[PDB]
């Protein structure tokens, strides 16, 4: 079963062609595990979900 | 409408990187200064024919009229040069033929009358008058005088006051006198092949009028052609009968129709168009352009602050 | 050096009396057309 | 506006 | 002939509620339809009882 | 022949798994954050063939440029340049492009 | 059916462009090389 | 290279005409001013073209065209979303409906017909009279706007100055628009100059080519190392 | 459920706009849509509330008929696991496979593009949809008295890649904004 | 086969699940225990 | 027949956006005429009466809507909160900029209000200013109306 | 309440070109990006490839395999 | 695939936190794009050779964002048309329609005048009225008779030439799908391709779908049979 699933995902991603190392940085980033400004931004955005003022928050992230 | 690729050294020599572009007054203003000097009486320079005619051509043109061939020029714009890629050892040019707008003279559409001091006619009257000169109708008569119709569509509708919807017809009769009809408000939608008044003579809009204008120009055949295509037991006999049949169009004796657009006198983005319809986007973009011209050198104050940074 | 062409190959020849009935516009007609063009020019600004 | 409604209602084609 | 009744409802009467006979796939149901401006539907409705 | 997958695997499996594996993509590329061979192949400049071929055309350029420096015009084309510069000052740009169209239609008509 | 609206004189868009000319001649020479 | 005509005279404008379809006809010259081509003087009506088509006396009709501004095209997301620029929208038929009509006997007239009219459409289709569109001239086309801008921006002829001639000269072939109808800078400096200018300029442009290829190879060896 | 399942899609109507078969700028043109309509490639037409916008549903060409193409998921198979196909060689016009007859696939088994289209402001009073409806619904079974039997004619069957159109109009009042 | 309805039934339409729904199913079965 | 669930997540994701300026490529005039044309066309000095009736009805509709809105208590709370916010922010701006202004001349809490009633914190000269400005703006309506209607 | 609609198109904003309802018409619009029927499965392939990345329908099994 | 970063990361999102948290994690390092468009993959190599490695990927990112914005706009229009509202985005005409001349192509607007038909709920036209209108528009009438008027032909042009196989059985041949004819033929020449073990990607041309598998099979069988010829 684990095999089929891999073959399917592989062919679906490899359909791309029919027409440094990234993991280094893609490990290095602040992910909210499910440092000072992140939690403030998150709480503000979650407490301003209903109003239009929320818009001004969007221009403040990287 | 068919163009050409050019890979021929002697031909690329006479052009190079592409023929020059002729410039001057745009096609709708070339004859202003010349005509005004003409009527003023001063001596004005002569026009020189194009460098492609020669002696034998000017004799043909000033004799019986110009041909289509006397107007089609061509143009050649050179692509990549000599030392770029194989199969093109010296370069290639695009050659395309075309006719310019200047061939049309000082000809323009009919001028828009002054609709204030002009007598009016009801649309029902125009509908009856077009039924009169429509030989496919039941109310036809061969005694009606010829009518000249000019149908105007407004063009300063979206810029400035006084624009109008719909069409405006100008009728000219035998005496040379004119009236006009205000065919705004398309009355009731009917097909082009419709013959029935709308059961309320206030329901005449350009639908019925254009139905009658389309029906009046139907060709009328003589019944002998019909007998020839009908009775002949032959097949190609019927074919030659339908090929040799003639017709007449009474519409060429009663109506002459012309379409015009009442041109505008205000540019859709000019300054006299902003005073007539002020807005908010207008002033914002206007002072944006103003700062771009005047104080956008703050784009250099950027670097001026980035030196102390 | 220059080349010369006759000027009588470039001036067109017309016949005012050989034209259809009402093709040529009279004086009052041209004056009306001029007044109309002026009105078309100044109407929107006046309003 | 209820007085003017039969007049304004011709902008849609209705009664 | 698998519908018994239709009832034109709405303030502008473009929706109809349709009753499906026992001779229909799935027995009796009440089904709502929004109709296009088709000038041929009334004859097709009456001439099939 | 003898390309990648039957070098690394090769005798690792029967010929069945050869086709089996061969049908899942070229090697591993842009969909996998890699740098494909075809896209990297442009990131290399030309070789020394470029070098001494362009040096040879440089030497030919020097040869013919000093050939130009030892050149002098003839007597007939000199009077031709006389007439050409005369016409160049004694015309307008309009007549300039006019005779340019004359030249183009001359080369085209024949 | 149809409609009979007509303007007096078309406004040819006269009164940046380097990219336009670039893409133009580029597509032209691409077609040229793809002819043969 | 024979210099063309250069004349002048006083002429009386022609009487203005109103054929119903168009007004004007005050032009007393057989050609036009900015171009060198004959102007037409005979116009057609609606019924005239309709009958010429019905009886077959008309062979082919041609329409003028318009630029069709790019914002009014639906072949890609709009310019403003930031995608790569699309080449060009195809040009529209004549909005004002000008047309040149071509007769069976070589006559070419002008008329006004709205594209898509009811009767003419059916007549064209039934009788198969040829239809076509007159391409746009390079001074109006939007892909050659840079070329026309330069033609109105550039200077016509370059200047040669060695101290005794002050010769107007052509532009290099990589920038020469029209042709080689005047003198080249090569000839202008070699026949009206001295080996001084020859030596200096040819030395510098040769070393320019040499430095071109030298930068090429230097950056190559900077890459490989 | 029979109640709740209904009421819930009244309050939550914005969640049920199609999000599966529409990906990017998935518009078609009015002429392309008209052409697809005339030749029976549109499976379901969904005209919306204002009647000036539509979502065309067009199956993938290999998921339209029951051809055993090895691009359709193996829904229907034999004992020896070979997909089934339902071709019929058109005895009137052989030698051309695209004019053969074949059954259509159940709508709940098609892979579908969901294209967007703006209708003109005179779509209903031009009669294109009415012409199509009348053309496709005016053909059915027949009785042949020459051979004394019931008969489904050839002009009433679907050639390869053709489906039957289903027009469905939505109710503006079913929105509950 | 002449008097069949061609409108199948409110019933014989089997379920077909979207992507979000297969994700819901895969979660609710992977942590069934 | 299954049963469906309420979806509480990134709900529809496309109303989070005001994309009109991107799609319309920036980087209502046929309306107010068809209206007046209709009331002129369908229904001895009658058109002027119909037009005055239309304009009065429209202005009154907008004013009645606004007054009916602010006649709700919680909306008064809303406007009071916005007023104290704007007052404090204007105070900050005023202090800062006036101080820098006389510097260039040199060159050359919340709860005490939020829990108290409105009129005791605002002076009366403010409302007298508002009233004077209103009066001065509209004090020429009778003469303009009379001149307009009478030739 | 304040929204009005053009009465001639009925808010569509766009009328029909009958010349096409029956090298072609030159008055009526530029064909859209999806009129090319011979480019359908290619574009669909590119898009489904791009969509395969974002997908997390098989998130738990991929996670426990990792 | 979690290490080849071909799929989204290990635990970037799970649907039980806050969309507030789930975005922040999404916009950390270009996780909002797949690898093939990510510029981090290409920022290291850009050379004299092509100049496309950092340009022809930015020219693809742009089309990507354009398509995403177009989807957002089309969905806003669909939401405005699910009710009977006017659509907010006025898109240019297409290959079968022209712009309305009366308006600019702008189809509506705000006016300060209350639009009495919406306030009084009289917007939609009462089905029977539209039925009558369409029924009287599709049925024109001819009140004149060819008896007096000398017109025996119907309206139109070229009537004389207007009046000069198996369409009555099978009927018309559909001309929109010739591009698949070839493929179908192959699907008949090789029945074994109809088994459930094979899953071809899909497409029509020789470079897509069934023909790819056929070419692979034939070339590989010939290749390794000629490999048998070496020994
Ligand atoms: C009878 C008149 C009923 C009105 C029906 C016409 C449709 C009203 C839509 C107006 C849109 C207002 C708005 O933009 O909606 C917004 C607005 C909120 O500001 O909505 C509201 O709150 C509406 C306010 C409530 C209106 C009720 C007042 C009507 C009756 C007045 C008193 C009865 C008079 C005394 C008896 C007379 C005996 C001779
Ligand atoms: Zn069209
Ligand atoms: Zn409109």
């Amino acid at each position: 079963l684990r095999s089929r699933m891999f073959l399917n995902f592989l062919t679906e991603r490899n359909k791309y062609y029919l027409n440094q190392n990234l993991r280094d940085i893609k490990i290095k980033a602040n992910y909210n595990n499910f440092t000072m400004f992140r939690d403030f931004w998150v709480w503000s955005y979650n407490n301003t979900q209903t109003n239009a003022f929320n818009q001004n928050l969007w221009w403040l992230l990287p | 409408t068919a163009e050409r690729f050019i890979t021929d050294a002697k031909e690329l020599n006479a052009t190079g990187s592409g023929l020059p572009i002729i410039d001057g007054p745009d096609w709708e203003e070339q004859h202003w200064a010349a005509l005004k000097a003409m009527s003023a009486g001063r001596p004005v320079a002569l026009p020189t024919p194009h460098a492609k005619f020669g002696p034998e051509d000017l004799q043909r043109i000033a004799a019986s009229g110009p041909r289509l061939e006397d107007l089609t020029l061509e143009h050649a714009e050179r692509l990549a040069g000599p030392g770029q890629l194989p199969t093109a050892p010296d370069g290639v040019a695009l050659a395309f033929r075309y006719i310019p707008r200047s061939v049309l003279g000082d000809f323009r559409q009919e001028v828009e009358p002054d609709w204030r001091s002009l007598p009016a006619m009801s649309p029902a009257e125009l509908y009856a008058g077009l039924r009169a000169r429509n030989w496919t109708s039941a109310h036809y008569d061969p005694a009606a005088e010829p009518w000249r119709l000019q149908v105007f569509s407004c063009d300063y509708k979206h810029t400035g006051v006084t624009g109008w919807p719909g069409y405006r017809v100008v009728v000219t009769s035998r005496g040379g006198r004119r009236r006009w009809v205000d065919l705004a408000e398309e009355g009731e939608l009917v097909q082009l092949t419709e013959q029935a008044p709308p059961a309320s003579p206030a329901d005449i809009g350009y639908s019925h009028v254009f139905a009658q204008l389309y029906q009046a120009y139907e060709p009328r055949y003589s019944p002998e052609a019909l007998a020839a295509l009908y009775g002949s037991s032959s097949s190609k006999g019927k074919a030659a009968a339908a090929a040799a049949a003639q017709h007449d169009t009474p519409a060429l004796r009663h109506l002459d129709v012309s379409y015009h657009g009442t041109g505008s006198a205000v540019a859709p983005g000019s300054g006299t168009a902003f005073l007539m319809q002020p807005s908010w986007d207008a002033v914002t973009g206007a002072i944006r352009w103003g700062l771009e011209r005047s104080g956008l050198p703050e784009l250099r104050a950027l670097r001026d602050s980035l030196l102390p940074e | 050096r220059r080349e010369a062409i006759p000027a009588e190959l470039l001036l067109v020849k017309e016949d005012p009396s050989k034209l259809p009935a009402g093709v040529l516009q009279t004086r009052e007609q041209l004056k009306q057309a001029q007044r109309d063009i002026n009105w078309a020019g100044k109407r929107e600004q006046v309003f | 506006l209820a007085l003017l409604t039969p007049t304004l209602l011709t902008l849609t084609g209705q009664s | 002939g698998h519908v018994a009744r239709v009832r034109f409802y709405g303030p502008e009467k473009n929706k109809v509620m349709a009753t499906t006979r026992a001779s229909a796939p799935g027995g009796e149901r009440l089904c709502k339809v929004v109709l296009p401006p088709d000038p041929e539907l009334l004859d097709h409705l009456v001439s099939n009882g | 022949s003898e390309d990648s997958v039957e070098q690394e695997f090769g005798g690792d499996y029967s010929e069945a798994s050869l086709e089996y594996i061969r049908a899942l993509g070229p090697k591993k590329g842009a969909p996998f954050a890699e740098v494909d061979p075809a896209e990297q192949a442009a990131a290399l400049p030309p070789s020394q063939a470029e070098c001494e071929a362009a040096k040879a055309v440089l030497e030919n350029y020097k040869r013919d440029i000093d050939a130009l420096k030892t050149y002098r015009p003839s007597e007939q084309e000199r009077a031709a340049i006389d007439a050409r510069r005369a016409l160049a000052l004694e015309a307008t740009p309009e007549e300039l492009t006019w005779l340019k169209m004359r030249e183009y239609y001359a080369t085209q008509r024949a | 059916n149809g409609h009979l609206s007509v303007v007096s004189n078309a406004n040819l868009l006269t009164g940046k462009r380097l990219n336009s000319y670039l893409i133009y001649v580029n597509q032209n020479l691409k077609k040229f090389i793809q002819l043969n | 290279p024979a210099l063309p005509a250069r004349a002048t005279a006083v002429v009386a404008p022609l009487p203005e005409k109103n054929y119903g379809s168009l007004r004007g006809g005050r032009w007393p010259f057989l050609y036009d001013n900015v171009y060198g081509l004959p102007v037409v003087r005979q116009v057609a009506s609606y019924g005239e073209v309709l009958e010429g088509i019905r009886t077959g006396r008309i062979s082919q009709v041609l329409w003028f065209q318009a630029p069709r501004a790019v914002t009014a095209s639906a072949a890609a997301p709009p310019p403003g979303l930031g995608g790569p620029q699309q080449p060009q929208p195809p040009p529209l038929a004549s909005p004002d409906g000008r047309c040149l009509v071509r007769f069976a006997n070589g006559q070419v007239k002008q008329a006004v017909i709205p594209p898509g009219e009811p009767r003419i459409s059916q007549a064209l289709q039934q009788y198969g009279t040829a239809v076509s569109y007159i391409p746009l001239e390079p001074r109006y086309m939007p892909e050659l706007a840079a070329m026309r801008a330069r033609g109105a921006q550039e200077a016509v002829l370059g200047e040669v100055d060695t101290g005794a001639v002050a010769t107007p000269v052509e532009l290099p072939e990589d920038e020469r628009r029209g042709a080689a109808v005047g003198p080249t800078a090569f000839e202008a400096v070699a026949a009206y100059g001295s080996p001084e200018q020859l030596a200096a300029a040819l030395d510098d442009n040769y070393q320019a080519a040499a430095g071109q290829v030298a930068a090429l190879l230097a950056e190559r060896e900077a890459w490989v190392a | 459920a029979i109640f709740w399942n209904k009421l819930l899609d009244r309050v939550q109507y914005k969640e049920n706009l199609p999000q599966a078969g529409l990906v990017g700028d998935m518009r078609i043109s009015y002429a392309k849509f008209l052409e697809l309509l005339k030749d029976q490639r549109v499976k379901r037409l969904v005209v919306y509330g204002d009647m000036r916008t539509a979502v065309v549903e067009v199956p993938h060409p290999w998921s339209a008929s029951v051809l055993g193409h090895p691009a359709t998921h193996p829904f229907y198979e034999d004992s020896a696991h070979n997909r089934v196909s339902m071709l019929r060689p058109n005895p009137a016009a052989p030698e051309d496979v695209t004019q053969w007859f074949c059954a259509e696939m159940p709508e709940w088994d098609m892979e579908k593009y969901r294209f967007y289209v703006d209708l003109p402001g005179d779509f209903w009073e031009s009669g294109v949809l009415q012409r199509h409806l009348a053309a496709q619904r005016a053909e059915g079974a027949v009785w042949d008295p020459a051979s004394g039997q019931y008969i489904l004619p050839y002009r009433a069957q679907k050639k390869v890649f053709q489906v039957s159109t289903e027009v469905q109009l939505l109710d503006p009042q079913e929105s509950w904004d | 086969e002449l008097m069949r309805s061609a409108v199948p039934a409110p019933g014989e339409v089997p379920n077909r699940n979207s992507r979000g729904q297969v994700a819901e199913q895969v979660r609710a079965i992977l942590d069934q225990y | 027949q299954s049963e469906h669930n309420v979806k509480i997540f990134h709900n529809s994701w496309w109303t989070h956006l005001n994309i009109k300026n991107l799609v319309n490529n920036q980087d209502s005039e046929f309306i107010n005429s068809a209206i007046i044309k209709s009331i002129n066309n369908k229904t001895s000095s009658e058109k002027e009466t119909m037009q005055l009736l239309l304009m009065s009805s429209s202005i009154l509709l907008h004013l009645c809507a606004i007054i009916s809105l602010v006649s709700i208590s919680q909306v008064r709370c809303f406007v009071k909160f916005h007023l104290i916010l704007l007052y404090k922010l204007s105070n900050v701006y005023n202090a800062i900029l006036n101080q820098l202004s006389n510097k260039l001349q040199k060159n050359l809490g919340f709860l005490v209000e939020w829990s108290s009633d409105f009129i005791t914190i605002i002076p009366e000269n403010v409302d007298i200013y508002i009233w004077n400005v209103f009066s001065k703006i509209y004090r020429t309506i009778p003469l303009s109306f009379i001149s307009t209607t009478l030739g | 309440l304040l929204q009005h609609k053009c009465q001639r198109c009925k808010g569509a904003g766009v009328m029909t070109c009958p010349a096409c309802l029956g090298g072609g018409c030159r008055v009526c619009g530029t064909a859209c990006a999806w009129d090319a029927e011979s480019e359908w499965m290619e574009r669909w392939g590119e898009w489904e490839s791009r969509l395969a990345y974002y997908d997390k329908a098989t998130g738990p099994l991929m996670d426990e395999w990792y | 695939p979690y290490d080849a970063d071909a799929n989204l990361g290990y635990q970037i999102v799970d649907p039980t936190a806050s969309m507030g948290e789930n975005v922040w994690n999404m916009a950390q390092v270009y996780n909002s794009l797949p690898p093939e468009l990510n510029p981090l993959r290409t920022q290291h190599l850009a050379d004299r050779g092509g100049g496309n490695t950092q340009a022809a990927v930015e020219a693809a990112r742009s089309a990507f964002d354009a398509q995403v914005v177009m989807e957002a706009a089309l969905l806003q229009n669909l939401e405005a048309a699910a009710q009977d509202l006017p659509k907010p985005h006025r898109l240019p005409p297409t290959a079968g329609t022209v712009a309305c001349n009366e308006c600019g192509g702008a189809a509506w607007g705000y006016s300060f005048f209350p639009n009495t038909a919406v306030m009084f709920g009289l917007e939609r036209p009462f089905w029977g009225d539209t039925l009558a209108r369409l029924s009287k528009y599709w049925n024109p009438t001819q009140v004149a008779d060819p008896a007096r008027t000398g017109q025996l032909l119907p309206y139109g042009e070229g009537g004389l030439r207007r009046l000069l196989a198996l369409e009555a059985v099978v009927g018309k041949a559909p001309a929109t799908t010739g591009r698949y004819r070839r493929d179908l033929e192959l699907l008949l020449a090789h029945p074994e391709l109809r088994d459930g073990a094979l899953r071809v990607p899909g497409g029509w041309g020789p470079e897509g779908g069934l023909q790819t598998y056929l070419r692979g099979q034939q070339e590989e069988q010939a290749r390794m049979q000629r490999r048998r010829d070496l020994a």
